[PDB]
């Protein structure tokens, strides 16, 4: 009891995952056995973030429940410092600091008192938790296993440097999810640049789907909708193990929307969430995906090729278009996308995306609508890329060519080739 | 070392003479598909190599579409076909 700490630490349990029952006090051996702590299981930390009422959200039961049912013999230790988070945001921020030195003197003294190994714990941090976690990392006597940043805060840790914040350096891995990157650097809810080995920005990150009118616990779900999604993502990643989500390493979020970085090979692809690979690479990663508004959250990924040909040398611009996949499980139909234009013997390329597991693609359907004369094209073939199965299909028409005229009968191709990546 | 039948939509009456060898692992591959056009029904089938195919019958907005599978040389020819 050279252990003054100001944080508390409550195990909760898979029958018990609201409230804070029984807590570990550090320096008091005997309480680790009271909560019935298992030292042959990994260890969960999660810190949360700030809190304009003094309380919890209602994401910590949920994310408490999800890791129990993915994980029902860990032990998931809730850190709470509540009080702390309740000032107001640069005081809070600041408090990141001793947060994270109570936590790290907390894991020490599990090292030091019941030689548990720093390679079971894995921290989870939700914006300022995130940094809380970082700084943990920093400073436990050996590196813990994994920590995830769930938004890690942006606003005065955009800026800041590495011993300060969440970095790759804090643990052996660092999972980081950028959901709210909306706004000026700096003063973006969270942050803008790669803190960890794998960067993952759904929906390119700076704002969720779902989030601009809804029905939406907690005190305003409103405006913290986006910055919240992380958590939902990764609860969404432990409840569907055997079902992950892919992420691809891209350039840009604007080169991911033309369809540009599907792709799986060497490490550009990885799973967002609990199953994803320790790849720890080189420098950096960056990674894209689209998702839902709604929970089950996957979305599969297609690039689609089309080489638009004619005798005759017509441009259009800002053209709308429905897409219609039909596979061996299911089918999506009218599936909208635009193109900023549409010229004679050129080829453009973009990304489609859709909830629906089609299965193996077998037909292709394509609507030109007319805008909100007598214009149109020969399609031979289509050519589309599938993400998560890695297989490029050409699709042709059932005739020499299908005619694609604007406003009239869909276009209609049948797979004709087939090949694996 | 394995060669298929590769030939893209072709009338149901016409016999494909193009041909592909395989690359490791790989296996014959035929899909055909009916149903109708603009000008009258249609039965085209379609031949390549491929991974991993699985066979199906799906009807498909309309138009039945049958793969089948088969994994030695020029085998990859329509059920009503020959070799
Ligand atoms: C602590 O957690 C362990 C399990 O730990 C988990 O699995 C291990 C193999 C390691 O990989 C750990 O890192 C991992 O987190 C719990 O073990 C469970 O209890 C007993 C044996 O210890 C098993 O129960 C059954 O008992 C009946 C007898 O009535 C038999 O018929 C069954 O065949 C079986 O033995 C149970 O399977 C076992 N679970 C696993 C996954 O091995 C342990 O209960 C827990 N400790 C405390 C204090 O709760
Ligand atoms: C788009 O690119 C293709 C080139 O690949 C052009 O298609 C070509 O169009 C020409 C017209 O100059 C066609 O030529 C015709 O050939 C037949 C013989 O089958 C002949 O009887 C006719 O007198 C005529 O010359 C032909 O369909 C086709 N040729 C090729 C090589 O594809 C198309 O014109 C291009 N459009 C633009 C705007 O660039
Ligand atoms: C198709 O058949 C003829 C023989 O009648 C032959 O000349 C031609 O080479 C065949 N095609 C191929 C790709 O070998
Ligand atoms: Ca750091």
């Amino acid at each position: 009891d050279f252990i003054d700490i100001e944080s508390k630490f409550a195990l909760r349990t898979p029958e018990d995952t609201a409230e804070d029952t029984c807590h570990l006090i550090p320096g008091v051996a005997e309480s680790v056995a009271t909560c019935h702590f298992n030292h042959s299981s990994k260890t969960f930390m999660v810190i949360h973030g700030w809190t304009v009422t003094g309380m919890y959200e209602s994401w910590v039961p949920k994310l408490v429940a999800a890791l129990y049912k993915r994980e029902p013999d860990s032990n998931v230790i809730v850190v709470d410092w509540l009080s702390r988070a309740q000032e107001h945001y640069p005081v809070s921020a600041g408090y990141t600091k001793l947060v994270g030195q109570d936590v790290a003197r907390f894991i020490n003294w599990m090292e030091e008192e019941f030689n548990y190994p720093l390679d079971n714990v894995h921290l989870l941090g939700y914006s300022l938790g995130a940094h809380a976690a970082g700084i943990a990392g920093s400073l436990t006597n050996k590196k813990v296993n994994r920590i995830t940043g769930l938004d890690p805060a942006g606003p005065n840790f955009e800026y800041a440097e590495a011993p300060s914040r969440l970095s790759p350096d804090d643990a052996d891995f660092v999972d980081v999810l950028h959901t709210f990157t909306r706004g000026s650097p700096g003063r973006s809810i969270g942050i803008q640049k790669p803190v960890g080995h794998v960067d993952i920005y759904p929906n390119g990150g700076t704002f969720q789907p779902g989030c601009n009118i809804g029905e939406a616990g907690d005190v305003d779900q409103l405006v913290k909708c986006s910055h919240e999604r992380s958590i939902h993502l990764f609860i969404d990643s432990l409840l569907n193990e055997e079902n992950p989500s892919k992420a691809y390493r891209c350039s840009s979020k604007e080169a991911f929307e033309k369809g540009l970085c599907l792709s799986c090979r060497k490490n550009r692809c990885n799973n967002l969430g609990y199953e994803i690979n320790k790849v720890r690479a080189k420098a950096s990663s960056k990674m894209y995906l689209k998702t839902r508004s709604q929970m089950p959250y996957k979305v599969f990924h297609y690039q689609v090729k089309i080489h638009f040909s004619g005798t005759e040398s017509e441009t259009h611009t800002n053209q709308a278009f429905e897409i219609s996949l039909y596979g061996t499980v299911a089918e999506s139909e009218n599936i909208p996308f635009t193109l900023p234009e549409v010229s004679t013997n050129k080829t453009y390329s973009f990304l489609i995306y859709t909830e629906v597991d089609i299965g193996e693609l077998l037909m292709l359907k394509l609507k030109w609508k007319s805008d909100s004369s007598s214009p149109g094209f020969a399609i031979q073939k289509i050519r589309v890329k599938a993400g998560e199965t890695q297989k490029k299909v050409i699709f042709c028409s059932r005739e020499k060519v299908s005619h694609l005229q604007k406003g009239k009968a869909p276009a209609v191709f049948v797979k004709c080739h087939d090949k694996s990546l | 070392l394995l060669r298929c039948y590769t030939c893209k939509s072709l009338p149901r009456d016409e016999r494909c003479n193009l041909t592909q060898n395989c690359s490791h692992g790989q296996t014959c591959t035929t899909l055909i598909a009916h149903g109708n056009t603009e000008s009258g029904l249609l039965t085209t089938h379609s031949t390549w190599c491929t991974d991993s195919c699985q066979p199906i019958t799906k009807t498909v907005e309309g138009t039945q579409v049958t793969m089948t599978c088969c994994q030695s040389s020029l085998c990859n020819v329509p059920p009503w076909q020959s070799s």
